[PDB]
This record gives structure tokens, sequence and C-alpha cells, in this order.
């Protein structure tokens, strides 16, 4: 049990928190709570998520856009989890990164610039544990099906990179 | 939307002025930092007072494309670049991974020139050169601006790990034509800047042409550019 934070380095009043979870048994309804909004903050699937730096750069992207005013889905929480995609199709990019009914392993993302933690953390049924657990629950083969990663990107580099090139350079195809 | 975007651009000059400036071109600053905890390289296009501003800005965002464009491409072709972190097309600001430690193609001839007094052990390079140079035209991408210090030397520096950079003039194209101008520019860069190391650019050139499935009528291209100047 214990977050991580990092500011923004462009936004640097902006701190992102991130929380995981495993042996969770009630994603269903922190499903519904994220989408009728009452849990504020993105709930993401953390099996295909390699490093913090992946949140950290879809987090940056969707402040950036959400101060613009250009988002590409409707809020903030949203922004976050369409960013963590390859591709630009959203309802398939929030099946994909976002959290389903069956799901034991949750990450929470909230980005401030006060939520109460505490009450956060109390609507989960399930047992917080450290980010530095987040490589023993990233599905390495699911990572590389769903960033249709090839080993020609390994052989020059680390699968993040090449995952987080595909996906700072999707909105300019 | 007016405020919002001059808010985001007085962000980017913020955020810029925590950097080092660690390069200068005719339409780029390149400052150096960290990035989300990465060591970051943020390429500004900064616009000139004396051109037309709606053209600046349209050249600021087409460089800015351009290359973040060709670094994908480079990166799923299994060319080594720079991967990108972000663009920023409210400032023309492109977040890359910094090629932490690194030394020009420019400066490792010029230094081995200075110590060996000679060029002969430079032919390894060049073939290496030839060999990633002959993957990226073969991708159809054409540089635009080919010099010896728009490529990298990764540490360990004796491995011979060839990074490209500076992708803002680039473009995609089949035409041989194209391919033997990026040639030709890179060959002048080459002779200006280096001279007397005319093998080391045979070499490249060998190289190129073993490596490269369709160099034949590229080389041909070479030598009519090279007569027409
Ligand atoms: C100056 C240097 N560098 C990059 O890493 C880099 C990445 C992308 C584009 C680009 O123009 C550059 C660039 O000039 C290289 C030497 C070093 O150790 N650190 C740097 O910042």
């Amino acid at each position: 049990h214990m977050q991580l934070t990092h500011q923004l380095d462009l936004f640097p009043e902006c701190r992102v928190t991130l929380l995981l979870f495993k042996d969770v048994k009630n994603a269903g309804d922190l499903r519904r709570k994220a989408m009728e909004g009452t849990i504020d903050g993105s709930l993401i699937n953390p099996t295909v998520i390699v490093d913090p730096f992946q949140i950290l750069v879809a987090a940056n992207k969707a402040v950036h856009l959400y101060k613009l005013g250009k988002m590409k889905t409707r809020t903030l929480s949203t922004e976050i989890i369409f960013n963590l995609s390859p591709n630009n199709n959203i309802s398939e990019a929030l099946k994909k990164f976002g959290i389903s009914a069956n799901d034991t392993s949750i990450l929470i993302v909230y980005i401030e610039e006060q939520i109460n933690q505490e009450y956060l953390i109390s609507q989960v049924e399930g047992h917080q544990v450290s980010l530095k657990n987040l490589p023993e629950i990233m599905n390495i083969t699911e990572v590389k099906k769903i960033y249709k990663l090839s080993s020609q990107e390994e052989s020059i580099g680390t699968l993040l990179d090449a995952i987080i090139c595909r996906m700072s350079t999707k909105d300019v195809l | 939307e007016a405020e919002a975007l001059a808010a985001a651009r007085e962000r980017s000059s913020r955020f810029l002025s925590g950097l080092e400036l660690v390069k200068q071109g005719a339409e780029a600053r390149v400052f150096r930092g960290r990035f989300q905890g990465r060591a970051a390289v943020i390429k500004h296009r900064f616009p000139k007072g004396y051109r037309h501003p709606a053209l600046e800005a349209r050249l600021g965002r087409r460089r800015t494309v351009q290359e973040a464009r060709a670094l994908l491409r480079c990166r799923r072709a299994g060319i080594s670049a720079p991967v990108v972190f972000f663009v920023d097309y409210a400032s023309n600001c492109l977040y890359m991974e910094e090629i932490e430690g690194s030394v020009t193609v420019r400066d490792y001839i010029q230094s081995t020139m200075e110590t060996e007094k000679t060029p002969q052990g430079l032919s390894n390079l060049a073939k290496t050169i030839g060999q990633v140079l002959a993957r990226m035209h073969d991708e159809d991408l054409i540089h635009g601006d080919l010099t010896t210090s728009n490529m990298l030397l990764k540490p360990p520096l004796e491995q011979l790990n060839i990074v490209l950079i500076d992708f803002g003039l680039s473009f995609i194209s089949a035409l041989p034509e194209d391919k033997g101008v990026d040639l030709y520019v890179l060959e002048k860069a080459f002779l200006s800047t280096h001279p007397n190391t005319e093998t080391v650019f045979e070499a490249f050139l060998k190289s190129y042409s073993t490596s490269s499935k369709k160099a034949r009528p590229v080389l041909k291209k070479l030598d009519e550019v090279r007569l027409r100047g």
C-alpha cells in the first residue's frame, strides 16, 4: 500500500497520483461509479501498463488538451485513458485500457491542481499495493498484442519506448 | 480560445526557460532537461519577426508534424532515432528522448583525423552509416538535411551505434531522384566538413549500394544531380 505522485513538468501546479490495488472484488461497482462520476478519477487496467511514465505521458497530454478546450473525449478522466491507446477509436480504447466488471487488479489515476484519498481508497474492495508491484501485474503478451509491437522495435529500444512513440504521435496520423 | 491558447504558449515559454539550450539551427532551438523523470530534448520551431506571422505558424507546424511522423516511421521500421514523448501544437514544440552521452559523427571523424592523422580506421563507421541510410531510404523516408552533425554515436562509442536526428525537413518519397538529392546533400556536407576523407565516403557508398534493395536507380540519379549541381 503506497501511492505514487508526480508533478507535471509543463503544468507545475498539477500533481498526478497513482494508486494500485489487487484482489479487487467490486470492479463492477467501481466501473459504474466512475461512469456516473461519483468516483473522481481514471480507472485503468494495470495489466497493460509497463511503467508509470506511460501514465504520466497520457496525463500530460490530457491536461494539455483539457486546458486548451480541445479534448477528444468529454472529461479529463476519460481523456487520460484514451491517450494510452495506440489507436484513435475511443470506445475500443476505453474498453481495452479501462476496467471491466471481472478485473481483480485496478489502477486509479487522478490529478489535482483536494481529494480525500482515504475515502477514495475505502471504496475499493481490495488490497492496496506499492506501485513497485506493477511489473508483476503487467501482462507482456497482452501489451504486445494491443500495441502491435514488433521484434524490430524491440531491437532498437525498450517496449516502453515503442509504446510511448505510438501514444505521442497518433494524433498526427 | 485565444486566452487559453495564449496561456498554453506562456506555459511552454516558462518550461523552456528552465531547460538548457544545447543547439540552434536556422529554424529550431534544441533544449535539454527532464520530462516526467526521463532525459529529454525539446525542440522549439521558433518564429522570425521579419516573416509573415501566418506563414511562420504554418512552417513551424509543418516541420513539427513532419519530424514527429518521421520519428514514428523510423521506430516502427527499426531505424534508430529518438522516440517522441509529446507534441505541443500550441507552441510548435516537440518533446523527444535525449540521446545521452552521444557524440556527433562530425566530432568523431574530426577527432580521429586529428589523432590518428588518417581516415583508414573510419571505414567501419562509413559502412554502418551506409546500412542505416539504406534502411531509411528503403522506407521511402527522405531526411532532407543530411550532415555528419545529424547523425549521433550512442555510447559505448566504439560499438558504432548510429542514431539519426533532426527530421524537420523530411518527407516521404519513393522517387530515386529525391533519394539521390538526399545523398548529394550528404556528400557536399561531408566533403566540405571533412576534407581529404574521400575513402570514407567511398566506403559509405559501397555499403549503401549493397544494403539498399533499390539503390541502382538512386545512384544513377546521384550522378545526374552531381553534374547538374
Ligand atoms: C545535443 C544532443 N542531442 C540529442 O540528444 C537530440 C535528440 C533529438 C534531436 C536533437 O537535435 C538532439 C541533440 O542535439 C546530443 C548529445 C547529448 O548528449 N545530448 C543532446 O541533447
